[PDB]
């Protein structure tokens, strides 16, 4: 069947999709 | 029907791109850019969010302010029905751009470590 | 659905409270699906291009497509609303967009 994400893979992609976003949004910013 | 097996709010980024997007997954259901003030300051309000609905640039296009930063434009409605009603939509589309302005603030509120 | 070309090709998405991730395709033939990834998923620059399956999954049966390299795609809603002339080359072209979903989303995480 189709898999569920596992709690561990999916809290470094968080992590990481979180650090890009922090990134992107501070060009928008000043 | 199908929509329902999706989270009510998808937040989106591309490669290369700047902007952010977002997909609403319940009615009004549409694909929307997500857009940013240069004061953008993400400190969460006691009060809810309560943003404006206007028409902008040319040609005049739909758009959303949240009056917190955030911006949601080039809607694409994902509905093929039409609205019976044109006050009640704008009115529903405008409140599922509130809970996504707030939505959006929670995400950068996770985040910030 | 020209609308449509204002946007990048490949949108990735997150939900909050959600392990599984998503993707927007908004090019043809345009898509909404989930992006889930099995315990052997690495995220590692494949040695061969990506080259994916497209198959049947469940009873009763829907579309699902595997990378092969642990990314899935699933739950297909299809954002146009015209039917395609040839089903054989139809599936083909979502092949191929799956294919590209998967290959930028390891070079997105790279």
């Amino acid at each position: 069947s189709v898999p569920k994400t596992g709690d561990s893979l999916a809290m470094a992609r968080r992590l990481a999709r979180s650090v890009r976003r922090l990134t992107r949004r501070r060009a928008h910013r000043l | 029907n199908i929509f329902n097996k999706y989270p009510t709010i998808i937040h989106g980024e591309a490669r290369g791109e700047n902007d952010e997007f977002v997909v609403h997954t319940r009615y009004p259901r549409f694909l929307a850019r997500k857009s940013f003030d240069d004061n953008f300051t993400g400190e969460m309000p006691a009060k809810p969010v309560n943003g404006e609905l206007g028409q902008i640039g040319e040609p005049r296009r739909l758009a959303y302010d949240s009056r917190l930063g955030l911006w949601l434009s080039d809607f694409i409605m994902l509905d093929n029905n039409k609205p019976k009603n044109m006050e009640d939509w704008l009115g529903q589309l405008k409140a599922a751009c509130d809970r996504i302005a707030a939505d959006d603030l929670m995400l950068n509120e996770d985040a910030a470590d």
